[PDB]
């Protein structure tokens, strides 16, 4: 389900740029240092859309990767090929699942889940 | 890579003496629509014409201009204008033509010029008339033979029946409290249109102080702009108008004939007659050019009985050179061509093969003539079949003279040397007179010098008028016996056909022009197409459409149901009907016109050209072949069978009624005199139960108390739906012309639009309402709040600012605009590959690219120029005042309007005209329930109904 | 791209002529061929006082 | 809608009623917590209870407080941003004559 | 790097044009054409000649502001290549041997005002048809407005008085 | 540098429309020839100029200060309001070859 969320957000993120009429000027909505001194309005709802979709995509990706880190550790152990290993292993970041790693992991997952529920609404 | 290309700059080698670089100049010139000159002031950005305006000192063009004069800029820059002399379609030289012409004329000197024939249009230029008279003196047997499709033959025929002499009738609408129009469009483009429109509008404009308003009664076959601005309108059949005029004379007691008529027509006759005799010397009767000569003779007789002559109607010596029956002269020429008597035919414009009636068969008879020479300014259908085609200089690039309907003798001044060369009509006449290589400037100057003098010539160029020349007032004698002893033909022979000049294309000369073809036609809103116009009842009976047509009739209680039925009655628009008139079948698609007369069809001339330029190359169906010489404006019998095969017709509005909403406010004059705010006090009682709506806003806005504030007031009573303002905006703001397919997809780009609401009881005889809509410059603007990149933000003055460079193209602003006045460049509409179109674009306004929104900018370029000029003057004086005059800034739409409905000025300055108009009791803003607080406001329409017809 | 430093102008320039003429235009003086100078803005005031022929 | 929204017939809000349900939910949850402190000793609330139910009710109260704020802010932004005369009076009445201080 | 509306299709003041033969979108003045409300009836204002002869008269009375405007115009255009004082001592004469005329010579003292107007409008003298000839003064008709040209003549009169 | 600092010619002698319109008039070949008809005639580096004024062809200068045709600058109001082409352009009096002193950014104008 979370993979579906990431891929659906990836699909839906194209439309704000595609429908834009001048699609290569999408960066204007984002605050960015420019010689003009111009700013986004921040009172329209498309400026809010830029912050909501971008925050939603990044938070979903980090939460999904944090969940995958223990799974990557099982895959690297069962990979059975030296090159297949070290690809899951770098993603695993030497997980070495242990107490004092699980305790922080469980608390972080609860906090990320708590932050995500207001975010998606 | 670098920010931009080298952008080389090329300067002059010798500076023009009177020119300051970057400062536009204005020059006075004359533009003729029917051969009658209208004075115009044209802006020359850098020696190239770019914007046509009106000449305040020219009679018939006091600031106001018609759409045809406005759209002449794009005509002068058409990429399809003739560039070289063609012998038989092969390029040639002017010198070779001069040699051939000389040889042909010396070969015709054995006879007295019996073969040499001419064929011009209505010529009013004194220089050309004098040269033609001299040529006729040199060749005794030559003939002039004027002709043009839209002519005034019936007017001169009626004059020669009533007075036994050609006179020029002028109407002073300022002193006429009652005006009656017998199938006459005086508010539609024609001779004296701007002057008549301004005088009529001034009387209609009503304030709290005003105690008197003019009343218009119009009887017509097809609803028109004159019909829209009428307190009472009767849709009589076109043939029946002559009988109606005879009945009106009989009840007044002047010579005429009693005619059987419908009860509604009889009630209209009683009201007109009763209003007359109560306004003797305060009334005028106007008869349309289309109407037969007897109607004109009766109109002169009625005016004489009421004593109106010398007060509202004035007679002058004829201003159109030699007045003549043009259709009869063309019939004489075609018979001579069939006989083979003619050996040489020279035609100055007029597109005779396409313009001439189908029965004449001019093209077949043109082949018999050994040599035919045409000066057209374009390679027209006649030029294609004519030897020795010669390019004609456009009026903007040519030296010339013209006379107005009153008689003015204004001088045409070239703003640019001819782009593709070409010869003026006077230069062609000179070569015939035996002087080749004669400059146009010398020919016109030599005639004018010694008549007005060298000093007069200098004053005439500086102003737009020649003070010395005017038509002398004459008193003609009315022949009672001749007018009384006339047939007065009775109406009724089956379905009738009415031929009317197209509102945007005229006679089809302007078919190539993109702006006019893209312009929505007033009262039908069609674009790029010609359709047969019929009443809903006429369509049901003739085409067998399955609708009752009595469902539309009803009271206010079922009004919403009847409006829905009219939408269902629509969607039958575009069905092709095969119409047989006199051996000719048109196969034209049909568009339903609610106000049209029953058993009548209107067909517009100017469509179906085959040799026109790439724009309008093959648009619409030609009506010229069915048209006949004996009955040019009327038809007796039409089969009108239905062939199905529906063809798409594109209209901009797509809705014909207001759905029970307060968009247009209409009130009586008598109630208005008692209380100006009565219209506003009402409506709010029905909607909220209280006289005043207590609108509340959560948003502060800006004070604007001590700064210039820009606002516009549009008067509904004054507007006639001419559409001149839409053309003026397109020229001034470089708006693009989208194709018919883009208009079909509803992507037309127009900053100003006029809406016809057709809202009335019955709906078979509805009251047309025309309202001009442009950005309201709302102090609190919804479009600005929804813009993510801040492309749309407000201004210190109060103007909404749309920055094309900032716009990223989201399109959210158009969705949140209540009036939907914002237009988006979905595709690259602007033309980048055409050099002539690039010259036409105004430098002050940017040419938008694809992906940017556009909206009315209150002509910001004019406001910015005035602000810079006021600041510069203040600093030089040392005052630091920065004061801008009330008349300093005029928007292009405001200058273009002939009526004067649009007023633009500071709102804060209480002495400005806009401030005084906005203090009127009937001023209001559209959609007040939305707290937008618009600056563009409207004045509610006030009518003047007669108690006879109304009560 | 550093802002260019153009080489200075030569010894002889227009400033000497303009300065000498501007000094001469006022402070009265005695011209060689004639008698007396008049400061600029004083001769202009004299020209308006006596005026010039019109038409 | 009948008891409260009908006091001023001129104004209507679609979110109204859902906001009352959130308000009712917060009031009842707060009431349940007050009662639980009073009945903490009751024998069946001694051998059959743990910190986990109390913690869950505290999380529910926090969720209801944020949910009520979201519904109230959502109504305010829609009415304030869409400045239509029909919906503007309710906010005008609640921001005038000292009502702004209560807000 | 969009380059979107950076160079638009419209023709600006001095933008070169390939449509015209001489490569200039800016066009020369059509001969015999007068701007709106600009009457050319007064001969004195546009030509110092009344009957083909000089007049030693000035079309409008001398004003202090008129003389100040004449001084400004003289300093901008006339002062270079003729001297700020009117003695012909200028840096242009040194580099080229121009030898400009001296205002304070007796001949120019008795010259009419309309003679000065003619000189500013056209030049000292067009070259002789025979044996060659070159225009020295070379004229300033297009650059300077007639009223400004008269102001310059009045300032020249003031300068001539200044050294007397 | 030669014409202004050495020869001593005013700015308005060449750029004559600077204080009256939005455009500073680039000199015509007529103004070039009023001195060089006699001064430095028969010079290979004034050949192009002499190529003009005989034929109508212009001299194609390269625009140094260029704005992207949606900016609509005006020299008239600026100059009249107490601003000169030194805090606005640079020491052009001492410029053998004119260079852009600063990039015309939106922020610079603001
Ligand atoms: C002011 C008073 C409060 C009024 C509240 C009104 C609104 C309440 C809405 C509640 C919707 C619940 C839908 C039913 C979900 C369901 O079927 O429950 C299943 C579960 C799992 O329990 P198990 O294993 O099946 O058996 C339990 C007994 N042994 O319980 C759950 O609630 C979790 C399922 C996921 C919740 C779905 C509802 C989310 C609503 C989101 C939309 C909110 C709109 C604002
Ligand atoms: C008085 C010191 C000035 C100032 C401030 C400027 N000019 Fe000139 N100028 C002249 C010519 C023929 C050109 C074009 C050739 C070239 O650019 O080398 C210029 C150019 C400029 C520019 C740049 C133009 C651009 O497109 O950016 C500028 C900013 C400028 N000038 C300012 C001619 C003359 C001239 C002789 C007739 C004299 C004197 C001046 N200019 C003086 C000045
Ligand atoms: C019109 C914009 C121009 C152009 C393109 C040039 N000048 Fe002049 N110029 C003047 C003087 C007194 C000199 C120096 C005389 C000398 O060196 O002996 C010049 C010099 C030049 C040059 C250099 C030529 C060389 O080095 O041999 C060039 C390329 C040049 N000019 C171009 C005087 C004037 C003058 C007032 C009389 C005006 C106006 C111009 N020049 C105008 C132009
Ligand atoms: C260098 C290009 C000059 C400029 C700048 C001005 N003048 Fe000139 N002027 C110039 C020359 C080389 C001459 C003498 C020509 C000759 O054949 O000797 C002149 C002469 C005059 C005269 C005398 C005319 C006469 O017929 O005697 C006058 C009155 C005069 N110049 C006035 C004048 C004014 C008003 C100027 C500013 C607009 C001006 N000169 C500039 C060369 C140059
Ligand atoms: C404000 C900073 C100034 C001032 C006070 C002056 N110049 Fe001008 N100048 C300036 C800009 C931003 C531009 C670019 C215009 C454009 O369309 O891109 C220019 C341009 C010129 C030019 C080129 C010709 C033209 O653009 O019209 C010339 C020549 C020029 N400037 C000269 C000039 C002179 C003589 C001034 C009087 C001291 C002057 N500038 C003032 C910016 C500014
Ligand atoms: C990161 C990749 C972002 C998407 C590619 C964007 C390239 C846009 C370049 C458009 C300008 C161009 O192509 O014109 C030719 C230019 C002068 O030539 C160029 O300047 C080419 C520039 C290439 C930029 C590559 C960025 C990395
Ligand atoms: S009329 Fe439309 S585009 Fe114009 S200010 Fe109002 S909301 Fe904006
Ligand atoms: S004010 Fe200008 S931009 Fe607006 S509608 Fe009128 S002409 Fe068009
Ligand atoms: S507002 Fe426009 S359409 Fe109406 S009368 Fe004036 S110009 Fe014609
Ligand atoms: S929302 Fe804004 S981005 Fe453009 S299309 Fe409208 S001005």
């Amino acid at each position: 389900a979370e993979a579906m969320t990431l891929f659906a957000v990836a699909c839906a993120g194209l439309y704000p740029i595609l429908h834009l009429g001048r699609p290569w000027l999408f960066y204007w909505l984002i605050p960015y240092p420019n010689t003009h001194g111009m700013w986004p309005q921040f009172r329209s709802a498309l400026a809010w859309d830029v912050f909501a979709i971008s925050t939603y995509a990044t938070v979903s990706l980090v939460f999904w990767l944090v969940g995958l880190i223990p799974d990557f550790a099982t895959l690297r152990d069962r990979a059975k090929n030296i090159w297949v290993k070290r690809l899951y292993g770098i993603a695993a970041l030497g997980w070495r699942g242990s107490a004092r790693h699980w305790h922080r992991y469980e608390m972080a997952s609860i906090l990320l889940a708590g932050l995500s529920t207001p975010l998606v609404v | 890579c670098t920010y931009q290309p080298r952008q080389y700059i090329a300067p002059f080698d010798r500076q023009p003496e009177g020119r300051v670089p970057g400062i536009p100049q204005y020059f006075a010139s004359t533009l003729t629509l029917g051969g009658y000159g209208t004075g115009v002031l044209v802006r020359s950005n850098e020696g190239r014409p770019t914007k046509v305006e009106g000449n305040p000192r020219h009679p018939a063009s006091l600031g106001g201009t018609d759409l045809f004069a406005q759209a002449e800029i794009l005509t002068m820059y058409d990429p399809d204008r003739s560039t070289t002399v063609l012998r038989q379609g092969v390029p040639s030289t002017w010198a070779e033509f001069t040699t051939t012409l000389g040889n042909a004329l010396t070969a015709a000197r054995a006879t007295q010029g019996a073969g040499v024939r001419l064929l011009t249009t209505t010529i009013t230029s004194p220089s050309l008339a004098a040269q033609i008279e001299q040529f006729l003196q040199a060749y005794p047997q030559a003939r002039w033979y004027q002709y043009e499709p839209i002519n005034r033959d019936n007017v001169v025929a009626g004059a020669r029946l009533a007075f036994g002499r050609d006179v020029t009738t002028r109407y002073d609408l300022s002193a006429a409290q009652v005006v009656v129009s017998l199938d006459a469009d005086f508010l539609a483009p024609g001779p004296g249109f701007v002057a008549y429109a301004r005088a009529f509008a001034e009387r209609r404009k009503v304030r709290k102080d005003s105690t008197t308003m003019n009343r218009l009664y119009v009887v017509e076959a097809s609803p028109s702009t004159t019909g829209t601005a009428a307190d009472h309108r009767l849709p009589l059949r076109a043939d029946a108008i002559a009988a109606f005029t005879g009945a009106l004379a009989n009840e007044l007691g002047v010579g005429g004939a009693p005619a059987t008529l419908s009860p509604k027509a009889e009630e209209f006759l009683r009201a007109i007659a009763r209003d007359l005799e109560e306004h003797r010397g305060q009334s005028v009767v106007i008869a349309g050019d289309q109407q037969p000569p007897i109607v004109h003779a009766l109109a002169h007789l009625i005016n004489a009985e009421l004593g109106n002559v010398g007060q509202t109607v004035f007679y002058h010596e004829p201003v159109e050179a030699r007045p003549t029956n043009q259709t009869e002269e063309l019939v004489a020429l075609v018979s001579e061509m069939a006989a083979g008597r003619v050996e040489t035919l020279i035609m100055i414009g007029g597109n005779p093969v396409y313009n001439a009636p189908g029965d004449l068969r001019f093209a077949d008879r043109m082949a018999s003539v050994p040599l035919t020479i045409h000066l057209s300014q374009f390679v027209d259908e006649t030029s294609a079949r004519a030897t020795w085609h010669i390019p004609q200089a456009h009026p903007l690039e040519s030296w010339g003279d013209a006379r107005a309907f009153d008689g003015t003798a204004s001088i045409v001044q070239p703003l640019i040397e001819p782009l593709y060369g070409g010869k003026t009509a006077n230069e062609l006449l000179a070569a015939m007179l035996g002087q080749p290589e004669a400059e146009s400037y010398d020919l016109v100057r030599s005639f004018w010098l010694e008549q007005i003098g060298e000093t007069g010539w200098q004053v005439a160029l500086a102003n737009g008028v020649i003070a010395e020349t005017v038509a002398p007032v004459i008193e003609p004698t009315l022949n009672e016996g001749a007018i009384r002893a006339t047939p007065i033909p009775q109406p009724g022979d089956g379905v009738e056909i009415v031929f009317r000049p197209d509102p945007s294309l005229f006679d089809g000369f302007y078919a190539n022009n993109g702006w006019l073809q893209e312009l929505p036609r007033p009262l039908t809103k069609l674009v790029w197409d010609n359709a047969a116009l019929m009443s809903p009842r006429t369509a049901i009976k003739l085409l067998g459409l399955p609708f009752n047509a009595d469902r539309l009739i009803g009271t206010e209680a079922d009004d919403r149901e009847r409006q829905q039925y009219l939408e269902q009655l629509s969607k039958v628009n575009g069905t092709i009907a095969r119409i047989e008139y006199r051996g000719g079948i048109i196969e034209i698609p049909i568009w339903l016109l609610p106000g049209h007369a029953e058993d009548s069809i209107t067909l517009n001339l100017g469509y179906g050209r085959t040799h026109a330029g790439r724009v309008g190359n093959n648009v619409g169906i030609d009506v010229y072949p069915i048209r006949t010489s004996d009955s040019p404006w009327f038809g007796a019998g039409a089969r009108v069978t239905n062939t199905g095969r529906t063809y798409l017709l594109v209209s901009t509005q797509d809705h014909w009624t207001l759905e029970g909403r307060d968009i247009y406010r209409v009130g009586e004059f008598k109630k208005f005199k008692e209380d100006p705010k009565y219209i506003a006090k009402e409506v709010y009682q029905e909607e909220y139960g209280r006289e005043t709506p207590n609108y509340q806003s959560l948003q502060p806005g800006d004070d604007y108390t001590g700064r210039n504030a820009w606002g516009m007031t549009i008067n509904l009573n004054a507007c006639i739906g001419c559409n001149a303002c839409v053309v003026a905006c397109q020229a001034e703001n470089n708006i693009a012309v989208v194709g018919k397919d883009q208009v079909s997809r509803g992507r037309e780009m127009h900053w100003i639009r006029i809406d016809r609401y057709f809202a009335g009881e019955d709906l078979d005889n509805p009251s047309i309402y025309m309202m001009p809509v442009n950005c309201m410059q709302c102090e609190k603007a919804p479009c600005e709040v929804v813009c993510p990149v801040a492309a749309t933000v407000h201004d210190y003055e109060g103007l909404n600012n749309m920055v094309y460079n900032r716009c990223v193209g989201t399109k959210y602003c158009s969705n949140n605009c209540p009036y939907k006045v914002r237009r988006f460049n979905f595709l690259q509409y602007s033309d980048t590959t055409t050099e002539t179109f690039k010259l036409a674009f105004n430098p002050d306004v940017t040419v938008r690219i694809r992906g940017v929104m556009e909206k009315c900018t209150y002509c910001v370029q004019r406001i910015s120029g005035a602000r810079i000029a006021a600041k510069r003057a203040a600093v030089q004086a040392g005052q630091s005042s920065y004061v801008i005059s009330d008349g300093a800034i005029q928007t292009a739409c405001e200058q273009a309007c002939p009526t004067g409905a649009i007023v633009f000025g500071d709102i804060n300055d209480s002495n400005s005209r806009v401030a005084k108009w906005k203090a009127e009791g009937h001023n209001y803003g559209l959609l007040g329930f939305l707290n937008t607080v618009p600056r563009t406001t409207y004045l509610a329409r006030v009518r003047n109904p007669s108690e006879e017809l109304e009560k | 791209p550093f802002t260019p430093q153009p080489a200075p102008v030569t010894g002889n320039t227009y400033r000497t002529y303009v300065n000498d003429a501007r000094t001469l235009l006022n402070s009265y003086g005695y011209t060689m061929e004639g008698k007396v100078h008049i400061p600029i803005d004083r001769a202009m005031d004299l020209i308006v006082e006596r005026g010039l022929p019109v038409r | 809608f009948d008891v409260a929204m009908s006091l001023d017939p001129h104004w209507f809000s679609t979110i109204y009623g859902a906001h009352y349900m959130a308000n009712a939910g917060l009031m009842t949850l707060a009431f349940l917590a007050l009662m639980m402190s009073r009945v903490r000793d009751a024998a069946l609330f001694r051998e059959y209870v743990s910190v986990k139910p109390i913690h869950d009710i505290g999380k529910l109260i926090f969720a209801f407080t944020v949910l009520w704020t979201y519904m109230s802010y959502g109504q305010l932004v829609i009415i304030w941003s869409g400045d239509v005369a029909e919906f503007t009076p309710w906010y005008v009445h609640r921001t005038q004559h000292g009502w702004v201080f209560v807000a | 790097c969009h380059q979107d509306m950076y160079d638009q299709q419209k023709y600006t003041t001095y933008e070169p044009s390939s449509f015209f033969a001489d490569g200039r979108s800016s066009r020369p003045n059509v001969p015999g054409t007068t701007p709106f409300e600009v009457v050319k009836t007064d001969e004195f204002l546009y030509t110092g000649l009344i009957d083909g002869q000089e007049v030693d008269a000035m079309p409008f009375p001398v004003t202090k502001d008129l003389l100040l405007r004449g001084q400004l115009k003289y300093n901008i255009y006339c002062a270079v290549c003729h001297g700020e004082a009117g003695y012909g001592a200028s840096m242009v004469a040194e580099r080229g041997g121009i030898v400009p005329a001296n205002f304070h010579q007796q001949r120019l003292r008795e010259a009419p005002l309309s003679h000065f107007f003619v000189v500013i409008t056209n030049g000292v003298y067009r070259g002789d048809p025979e044996n060659g000839g070159y225009q020295s003064m070379y004229g300033y008709a297009s650059r300077i407005t007639p009223e400004d040209r008269w102001a310059i003549a009045a300032y020249i009169r003031a300068l001539q008085l200044s050294q007397n | 540098q030669l014409h202004v600092n050495v020869v001593g010619i005013d700015c308005r002698y060449c750029h004559t429309s600077v204080d009256q319109s939005y455009f500073a008039n680039i000199p015509a070949t007529e103004t070039c020839m009023t001195c060089h008809s006699q001064i430095k005639t028969y010079s290979p580096l004034l050949e192009k100029v002499r190529e003009s004024y005989a034929t109508g062809k212009p001299i194609e200068w390269v625009k140094v200060y260029d704005l992207p045709n949606f900016v609509y600058f005006n020299h008239s109001i600026h100059v009249n309001k107490g601003i000169g082409c030194s805090t606005c352009h640079g020491q052009v009096n001492n410029m053998p070859v004119v260079w852009q002193q600063q990039a015309l950014y939106m922020g610079w104008c603001l």
